[PDB]
């Protein structure tokens, strides 16, 4: 879940 | 909950396997873009935007190339570029999973001419599943869902008023798609245990296990 973490920032 | 937000939100994102899956990939970044955009998402608790994108990427993505492909005759467009035909799905052994595609989603879409208005408004049906485990407060989701379908109808009744049963017809696709969607995953949870396939790192990790 590290990318789509990332990208909702 | 405005359809016309929804719609805007559609018009700013716009081996054969082994292509399908480097496509995959790549609209797995503007999935998330795209959930930014649908009224009230990023508003739900981090978490909770997590849980329902990972619930929903495989279907939120088979109806997006699906619609895509209603101009294509016996085949699809991928987000690269690369046409792709019945023939070389079955050519590389997953015939008849595309075959499902064809005739449950992309020829039933064209055959109602589904427009982007509605195709969003079931997309963002699909993201809103209370359903999804882990929620911190499914009631809301529900809400958020409950929202969708009312504007949907909505605008089927004005735009489409001649045809009193296409607001049923939109929303009885949406088994088809949670099927094809559970066999998709299955069929990349093969490729990825024999090895065979490339499977780009954003792909890879939806499919993870969950935390
Ligand atoms: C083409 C495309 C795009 C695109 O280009 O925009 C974006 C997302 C996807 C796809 N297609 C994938 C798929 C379709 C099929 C079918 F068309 F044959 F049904 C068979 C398989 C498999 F090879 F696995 F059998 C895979 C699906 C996969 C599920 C979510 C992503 C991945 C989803």
């Amino acid at each position: 879940h590290k990318i789509l973490h990332r990208l909702l920032q | 909950m405005p359809v016309e937000r929804i719609l805007e939100a559609e018009l700013a994102v716009e081996d054969p396997v082994t292509n399908i899956c480097q496509a995959a990939d790549k609209q797995l970044f503007t999935l998330v873009e795209w959930a930014k955009r649908i009224p009230h998402f990023s508003e739900l608790p981090l978490d909770d935007q997590v849980i329902l994108l990972r619930a929903g990427w495989n279907e939120l993505l088979i109806a997006s190339f699906s619609h895509r492909s209603i101009a294509v005759k016996d085949g699809i467009l991928l987000a690269t570029g690369l046409h792709v035909h019945r023939n070389s799905a079955h050519s590389a052994g997953v015939g008849a999973i595309f075959d499902r595609v064809l005739t449950e989603l992309v020829s039933k879409m064209r055959d109602m001419q589904m427009d982007k208005t509605e195709l969003g408004c079931l997309r963002a049906i699909v993201l809103f599943n209370p359903d999804s485990k882990g929620l911190s407060n499914p009631a809301e989701v529900e809400a958020l869902r409950e929202k969708v379908y009312a504007s949907l109808e909505a605008y089927c009744k004005h735009k489409y008023p001649e045809q009193p049963g296409r607001f049923a017809k939109l929303l009885l696709r949406l088994p088809a798609l949670r099927s094809i969607g559970l066999k998709c995953l299955e069929h990349l949870f093969f490729f990825k245990l024999i090895g065979d396939t490339p499977i780009d790192t954003f792909l890879m990790e939806m499919l993870e296990a969950p935390h």
